[PDB]
């Protein structure tokens, strides 16, 4: 476990954070538009709820 | 990286708008001020659908569609939710298209070649336009434009279709349907001509154009030569999608019924009206 | 056979569409390789071996054999520049241009680029110079369109550079191909016939200044042109529309 | 090694690295426990 | 504005030129016909010559018979009129037998024995024109390319007129022979199946329909862009890369990140187009033996909203 | 002068913003051209049905 | 129809303007 | 985290910056239409029916 | 501030007001147009 | 660095040149808005 | 009244805007 | 090691006017954020 | 009550980036 | 160089015309100040007679 | 135009054009306040 820092004798630096920026954006925004499209977990339509914000 | 051959090729300039400001590559992609615009209505366009799904509620991609306005709104804005997300994604799409054929004009001045390929494109966006934007301005409503789904936007293709009847007798759709069968031909047979001379039988010699001549005089008696069939190519595409467009901007603004029923006016001669026998007499 | 299902949904038409989604992978990875024949491996700029080589791996070689004696061509295969360029970095980091260290037109590089190319002729399938000057193959002549023969070729720069003397023509495809200008002190050059506009009184070339065309690479044998010499002159002259000012 | 870099500079870059990578995951970490707190997902 | 090499500025003609003999049979090749000054703007002036031989005049004769078979039921059909022939020339048909009499040789031949006449000059001159495309391949020591592009058409074409009809047991299932009635077939067999858009195949064909209309425009526009560096000497930029080449290249890796090579984009060309009939062959032989309503075979696989 | 300066930076800017408003007037004035011969032709008439189920 | 003649009007002023910036442009080039 | 501004000795500054100004403007756009898109949230309909304009 | 002035000297200003004479263009327009679609603000709809 | 080959003091000049116009800019904005939210408030 | 609020909102923003245009002609008067 | 060519201390330079602006832009995002909190809360 | 205690979050924030605000600045004279 | 000249008349033309602006939104904000007044006093309930005969 | 170009031997140019400014804006703003005082072209009564 000590010589995971030998990853980058085999990946270019340059590439791997790009790709790893890329990734992590792609995930969180999947998941939060995974929430979103959740009943019980979409924040913009528990506050409408909670505060009777419609109707 | 590069190609091995690459190197003496990426000089500084050609570009359009923004100098040196965005002359640079990100990998092999090269950027430019276009290809800045280009990755920002993609990236937007995108979200926006996937954010489409999420008001549909649906995450199986077949299923995912993103409807215009209905006929009520005109060609006025509509609701986020129930038409002015497609405005949105329209503009982002017209904004990528257009941004993508600029950047490959500046592709084209720093390596110095003809504009035909960004030219051809254009036409791709023009028969674009035509079913979003020139034909439903010409009708007066954003919902006579196609949705934005893998299987909806065929839904519309069949209901617009039948509209009309069978849509097989728009003349100018059968012109269309001529080329795109013959350009379909013509890239079998120049695909197979060069790879049959490059490839011969086990052992030969690679042919040279003078035996790609002479195949195809042999076989049909004429032959277009090295530089017609890439004219040919070429406009047999462009041909096709010129009178696709032009088939949709006259159906539904100057003709409105069965198309079936234009071939009457040929029938309908007045020498040959009402001579008995055939089938239409 | 209406209706009927192995499993689930699965029927013979499922069977059909899962099967193409696996021939399409195995093609479109089959298309891929095949078109790493050339300019493959990768290199950093320098010139050295990039440490990404990408998902596909090259393929196996192939060679072809040429007519004519002219030995195989193996690819992929080594695969060196051959020649000096005449470039230097603009930064750094990868992905930036490399600046002309000198007159890019006479170096040879960006739109002015020519590739080491064979220095023979392009043959026919008998065996001739495929491209000869049109006097030099004695059935042609110019049977329709305006003969540019005889006219005076303007630059961009709307001065006259010289006159048309020749037309040199592909013989097996029986095209016009250069035309052959011959300059203020007599001696001529090729200039590519997609790079002229033939005007009712003029040739026009607008990649070329005037005074520019006593810089286009000349051919060594006055009745042939080898393929190397070919993609000097085309270079050069498509080098122009970048590198001619005002 | 592909990327020519010395063992030390390897060592060196990860090291820097493990720190973002900590970092960026504590703060995923209070995120998380901030949303089991305001709406339990077990 | 610039040449574009659209069209040819001027024309030189040389003498006829006979093309290569290889192991060609001189014999059978004609003469050289005219030169067309009209074709020479766009491509090559020369007419001819052409090679006949054994298949060749068994495919020109089946298929004059097939085309005279029809021809003559038009006539009839417009009770010799020359005005009613000229009229309704759409809209004559040579129509299949009634469903009734199955795949029987039985049918009358104005109820469908003209038609099963007329489609055996058909079988014969195709199949003869197959043969004709893979021999005059072998006599130039060519790739047989061409011959197994054209079995891809083939195969979408006998199973509309063959294939199908005997799996569905009559050749009422088969494309009558008109203008406008070989339209109404295709119109009828799409409401019949319950809408064609959602057969799978139907959709691949089209996508490398267009496929095909894309690269086309794609390669026909990048070999006229390098035509100025003798782009279009295809042959000798395979066996000898030149600065069209590599300029072609690095215009579509710079593009969209990825690029082809002389001698590969031939071979997307021919599998783009191949495919068309391909999947589309498949995707007619599923349609009334395996599927009788794509639409709702849409619905049980996700492709279409439930009811 | 430092005014000269000032101006420089505002040519530049009227440079750009020049062109993008001539791009979106100009698309404008080509929806107007069509919007012209919709008006002109007989379609209000003979308006066609809906072709999207949402309508 | 006659509506449509005025937006010919509109161009014909259009050509009118391109005209006299050409003009402008020529009638001192330091000419 | 003192050694993170060796990022700017993996990544040039030139590109890195463009880069992060196309994607704050499109984090930011994409989070306005989502607000837009949701009646919660929705400030031009919420002034709307507060001032009981046309809702 | 203190340095925010050294932005001159990694990207060249001369293109850099060329670009941000067309964002600031784009962007009014983007805000026009969503007031445009909005019922209560479509000043063009007399 | 110095991609751009201004000197330090240039590139001092150029940008209050540049913030002097985007507070300017802003300035008449703000009037906009204000002017907006008299006539019709959207908050 | 708690709308008004926001009037001075806007003149807070315009206050910002004069001492950062002021500021921008003292940190460069060559200064 | 450097891909970029900056020295150490040019990197810190930039690095540090960098996190300048990262910060002076996420504090007018947070008064953003109370502003919008105060006028319509989201939890 | 997370009105109360959201506006003491965002004020808490806030004194975060005057920190790292600060912080950059102590650094950005050639510390 | 000419551009210099196209870029003074430009200037002089915008000075006038950002004066005559100032006064006109300056008074329009000044109207602006009476208009929001009105509205918070108690005026539309006792609304005056109109003071002359045309109404 | 001829001779048109001698108003600036008797009008002071710099002077000119501030005063062109000044009126070219208010010719602006009174036609747009003719048209918002007129039903049919009140834009800003939505
Ligand atoms: C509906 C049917 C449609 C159907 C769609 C159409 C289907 C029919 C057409 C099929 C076309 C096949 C394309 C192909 O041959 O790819 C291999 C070729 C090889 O290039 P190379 O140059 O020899 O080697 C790669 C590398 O050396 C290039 O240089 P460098 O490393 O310095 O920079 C990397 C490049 C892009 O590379 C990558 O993105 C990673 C490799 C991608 C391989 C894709 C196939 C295999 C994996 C597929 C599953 C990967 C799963 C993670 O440049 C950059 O990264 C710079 C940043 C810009 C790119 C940002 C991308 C953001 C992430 C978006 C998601 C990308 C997903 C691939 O090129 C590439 O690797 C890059 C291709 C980029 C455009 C691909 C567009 C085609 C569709 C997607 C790939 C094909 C699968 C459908
Ligand atoms: C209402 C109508 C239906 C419909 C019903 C059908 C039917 C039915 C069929 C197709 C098929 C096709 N459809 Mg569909 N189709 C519709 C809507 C569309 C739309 C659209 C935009 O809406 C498009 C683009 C298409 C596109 C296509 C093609 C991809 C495909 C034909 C490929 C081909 O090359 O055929 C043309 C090529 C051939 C027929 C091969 C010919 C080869 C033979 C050997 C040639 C012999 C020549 C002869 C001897 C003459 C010689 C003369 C010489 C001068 C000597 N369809 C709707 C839903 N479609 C076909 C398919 O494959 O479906 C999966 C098919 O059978
Ligand atoms: C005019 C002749 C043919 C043609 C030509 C042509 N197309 C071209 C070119 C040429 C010459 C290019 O140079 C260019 C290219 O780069 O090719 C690789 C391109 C191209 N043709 C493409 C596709 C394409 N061409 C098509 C057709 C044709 N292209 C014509 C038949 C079709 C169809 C359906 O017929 C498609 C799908 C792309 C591969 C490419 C253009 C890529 C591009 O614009 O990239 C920038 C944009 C993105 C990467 C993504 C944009 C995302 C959007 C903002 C959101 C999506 C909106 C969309 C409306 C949703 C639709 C949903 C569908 C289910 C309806
Ligand atoms: C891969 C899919 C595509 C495809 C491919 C394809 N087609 C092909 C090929 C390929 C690769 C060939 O090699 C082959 C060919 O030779 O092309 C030039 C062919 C071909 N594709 C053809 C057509 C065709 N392809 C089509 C489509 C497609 N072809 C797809 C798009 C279509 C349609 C509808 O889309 C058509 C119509 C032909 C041009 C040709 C096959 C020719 C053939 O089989 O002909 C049989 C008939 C005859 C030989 C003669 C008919 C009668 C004539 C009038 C001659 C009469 C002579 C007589 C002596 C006269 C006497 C008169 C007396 C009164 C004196
Ligand atoms: C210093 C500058 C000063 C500028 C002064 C102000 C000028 C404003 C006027 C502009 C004149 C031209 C406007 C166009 C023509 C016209 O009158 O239209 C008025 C009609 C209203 O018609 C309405 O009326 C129509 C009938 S009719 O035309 O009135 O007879 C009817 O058919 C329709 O349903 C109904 O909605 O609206 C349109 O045509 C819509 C314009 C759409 C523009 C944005 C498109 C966004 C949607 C997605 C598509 C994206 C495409 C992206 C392309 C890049
Ligand atoms: C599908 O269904 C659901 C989506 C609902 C659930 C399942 C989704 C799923 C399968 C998720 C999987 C997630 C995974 C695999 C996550 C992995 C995350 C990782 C590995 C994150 C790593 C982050 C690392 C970071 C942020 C590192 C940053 C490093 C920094 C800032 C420093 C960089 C180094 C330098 C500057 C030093 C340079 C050195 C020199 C010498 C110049
Ligand atoms: C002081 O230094 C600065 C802060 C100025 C710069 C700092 C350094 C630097 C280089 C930053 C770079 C930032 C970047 C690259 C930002 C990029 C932002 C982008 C890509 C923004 C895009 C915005 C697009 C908009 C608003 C589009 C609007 C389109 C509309 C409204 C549709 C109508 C418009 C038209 C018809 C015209 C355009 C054409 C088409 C086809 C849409
Ligand atoms: C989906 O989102 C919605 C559409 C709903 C909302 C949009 C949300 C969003 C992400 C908006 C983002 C907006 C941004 C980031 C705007 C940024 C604007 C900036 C940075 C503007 C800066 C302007 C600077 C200027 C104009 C500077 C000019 C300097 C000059 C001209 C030099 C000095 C000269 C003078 C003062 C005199 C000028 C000359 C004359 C003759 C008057
Ligand atoms: C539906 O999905 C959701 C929208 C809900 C998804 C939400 C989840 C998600 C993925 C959010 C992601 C958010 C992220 C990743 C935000 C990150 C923001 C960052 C990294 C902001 C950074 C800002 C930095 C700024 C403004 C820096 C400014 C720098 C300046 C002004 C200095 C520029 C440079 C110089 C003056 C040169 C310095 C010195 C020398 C010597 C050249
Ligand atoms: C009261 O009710 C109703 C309104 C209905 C009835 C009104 C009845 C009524 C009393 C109308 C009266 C109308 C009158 C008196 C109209 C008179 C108009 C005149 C005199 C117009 C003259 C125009 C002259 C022009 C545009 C001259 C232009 C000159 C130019 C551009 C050249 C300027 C000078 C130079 C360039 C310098 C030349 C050379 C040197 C060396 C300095
Ligand atoms: C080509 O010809 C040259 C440009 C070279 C000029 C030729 C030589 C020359 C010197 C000609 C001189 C012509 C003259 C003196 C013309 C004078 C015209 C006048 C006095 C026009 C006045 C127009 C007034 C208008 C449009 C007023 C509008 C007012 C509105 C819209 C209300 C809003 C305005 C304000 C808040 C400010 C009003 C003013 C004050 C003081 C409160
Ligand atoms: C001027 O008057 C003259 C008489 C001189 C000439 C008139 C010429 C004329 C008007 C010709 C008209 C031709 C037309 C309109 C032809 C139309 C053809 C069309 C549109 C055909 C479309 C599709 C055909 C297909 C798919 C046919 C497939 C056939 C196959 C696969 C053959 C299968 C074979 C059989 C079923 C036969 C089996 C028999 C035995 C013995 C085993
Ligand atoms: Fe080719």
């Amino acid at each position: 476990m000590s010589k995971f820092y030998k990853i980058w004798m085999i990946f270019d630096p340059r590439r791997v954070f790009v790709a790893q920026g890329v990734f992590l954006f792609l995930l969180a925004v999947m998941i939060h538009l995974i929430l979103l499209s959740t009943p019980s977990y979409n924040w913009l339509e528990i506050s409408a709820a909670k505060y009777n914000r419609v109707a | 990286a590069l190609l091995s051959f690459e190197r003496k090729y990426r000089v500084p300039g050609g570009t359009l708008v923004g100098g040196n400001l965005f002359d640079f590559w990100v990998g092999p992609f090269y950027v430019g001020f276009f290809g800045v615009a280009t990755f920002f209505f993609a990236a937007l366009g995108i979200i926006l659908i996937a954010w489409s799904a999420v008001l549909q509620g649906t995450w199986n991609p077949q299923l995912i569609s993103v409807y215009p306005p209905a006929l009520e709104y005109g060609l006025g804005g509509a609701p986020l939710a129930k038409g002015g997300l497609w405005q949105i994604i329209t503009i982002c799409a017209t904004g990528a298209f257009v941004s993508w054929a600029l950047r490959e004009v500046e592709i084209c001045r720093k390596l110095g070649i003809g504009y035909h390929i960004p030219f051809a494109f254009a036409f791709a966006i023009l028969a674009y336009l035509t079913l979003v934007l020139f034909r439903p301005v010409m009708m007066g409503a954003w919902g006579y434009a196609f949705p934005y789904g893998i299987w909806t936007h065929l839904d519309w293709v069949s209901n617009t279709g039948y509209t009309y009847g069978n849509f097989h007798y728009n003349p100018a759709h059968m012109i269309a349907i001529s080329f795109f069968f013959t350009n379909a031909l013509a890239l079998a047979l120049h695909g197979a001509l060069v790879l049959s001379a490059a490839n011969p039988e086990k052992g030969k010699e690679m042919r040279t154009p003078d035996h790609e001549d002479t195949f195809f005089r042999d076989l049909v008696g004429y032959s277009i030569g090295t530089l017609g069939i890439h004219r040919l190519g070429l406009l047999l595409s462009l041909s096709a999608v010129f009178f696709s467009a032009l088939c949709m901007i006259i159906t539904g603004t100057i003709w409105f019924d069965q198309w079936v029923d234009w071939w009457q006016w040929w029938v309908k001669l007045p020498w040959w009206a009402n001579i008995p026998g055939g089938i239409n007499g | 056979m209406v209706g009927v299902t192995a499993f689930g949904n699965f029927d013979l038409a499922s069977l059909a569409i899962y099967s193409f989604w696996i021939f399409l992978a195995g093609l479109i990875y089959y298309l891929q390789t095949e078109n790493m024949r050339e300019g493959y491996p990768l290199e950093n700029e320098d010139g050295t071996p990039a440490a990404n080589q990408g998902p596909f791996p090259l393929p196996k070689p192939k060679t072809f054999i040429l007519p004519h004696g002219r030995g195989t061509l193996t690819v992929p295969g080594p695969e060196s520049e051959d020649r000096p360029i005449a470039l230097a970095r603009t930064a750094v980091s990868e992905g930036f241009p490399h600046a002309p260290t000198g007159d890019p037109m006479k170096d040879g590089v960006g739109p002015a680029s020519w590739v080491a190319r064979r220095d023979l002729p392009e043959l026919d399938g008998h065996g001739h110079n495929k491209i000869k000057p049109m006097k030099a193959a004695a059935g042609f002549h110019v049977s329709a369109g305006k003969n540019p023969i005889g006219l005076p070729v303007r630059g961009c720069d709307l001065e006259i550079a010289g006159k048309v003397v020749d037309i040199w023509v592909d013989i097996p495809e029986q095209m016009a191909r250069f035309l052959e200008v011959e300059l203020k002190d007599g001696s001529t050059r090729l200039l590519p016939m997609q790079m002229v506009k033939v005007q009712s009184n003029r040739v026009h070339v607008n990649a070329l200044s005037s005074d520019l065309f006593a810089g286009i690479p000349t051919i060594k044998s006055p009745t042939e042109v080898t393929l190397l010499e070919e993609d000097k002159i085309c270079g050069y002259v498509a080098g122009g529309l970048m590198y001619a000012a005002p | 090694g592909y990327t020519g870099l010395t063992d030390e500079q390897a060592q060196e870059l990860h090291s820097v690295y493990m720190s973002g990578l900590w970092l960026f995951s504590a703060v995923a970490i209070v995120a998380h426990l901030a949303v089991y707190i305001w709406r339990p997902w077990f | 504005a610039e040449y574009q090499n659209i069209f040819s500025q001027v024309q030189v003609r040389g003498p006829a030129d006979l093309g290569m003999t290889e192991d060609v049979n001189l014999a059978n090749r004609s003469g050289v016909g005219p030169f067309s000054t009209l074709l020479g703007w766009f491509g090559n002036a020369q007419l001819g010559p052409i090679y006949l031989g054994s298949l060749g005049v068994l495919s020109l004769f089946s298929g004059l018979m097939w085309f005279f078979t029809i021809g003559i039921w038009f006539w009839y059909q417009a009770g010799w009129n020359p005005a009613v022939f000229l009229r309704d020339l759409f809209f004559f048909s040579l129509e299949p037998p009634a469903p009734e009499y199955g795949l029987s040789f039985a049918a009358p031949l104005k109820e469908g024995g003209l038609w099963l006449i007329a489609s055996f000059f058909m079988f014969v001159a195709v199949w003869s024109w197959w043969g004709r495309t893979y021999l005059r391949a072998q006599a130039l020591g060519m790739g047989k390319h061409t011959a197994w592009a054209f079995l891809s058409a083939i195969w979408l074409w006998m199973v509309l007129g063959f294939i199908r009809p005997i799996l569905m047991g009559s050749w009422s299932e088969a494309v009558p022979y008109g203008i406008f009635s070989h339209l109404d077939w295709t119109n009828n067999f799409s409401l019949v199946h319950g809408n064609l858009f959602y057969n799978p195949f139907h959709g691949l064909s089209i996508a490398f329909l267009y496929g095909s209309a894309l690269l086309f425009a794609m390669h026909g526009a990048t070999i006229l862009a390098v035509s100025r560096f003798g782009g279009e000497r295809e042959l000798e930029q395979i066996a000898d890369r030149g600065t069209a080449a590599e300029r072609a290249a690095l215009f579509w890796r710079w593009t969209m990140g990825f690029n082809a090579t002389m001698e590969g984009i031939h071979r997307w060309a021919i599998w783009m187009a191949v495919l068309v009939t391909l999947t589309g062959g498949i995707g007619i032989l599923l349609s009334g033996t395996v599927v009788d309503n794509w639409y709702v075979w849409g619905q049980n696989h996700g492709m279409a909203p439930l009811n | 002068p430092k005014t000269n300066l000032r101006l420089w930076v505002a040519f530049q800017m009227m440079k750009g913003a020049g062109w993008a408003g001539g791009v979106f007037f100009g698309t404008l004035l080509l929806i107007g051209f069509f919007r012209v011969v919709g008006r002109m032709l007989p379609i209000q008439e003979n308006q066609a049905p809906a072709p999207n189920i949402t309508g | 129809m006659a509506y449509m003649f005025g937006i010919i009007v509109f161009l014909a002023m259009l050509a009118v303007c391109w005209f006299g910036f050409m003009a402008a442009e020529r009638q001192a080039g330091r000419l």
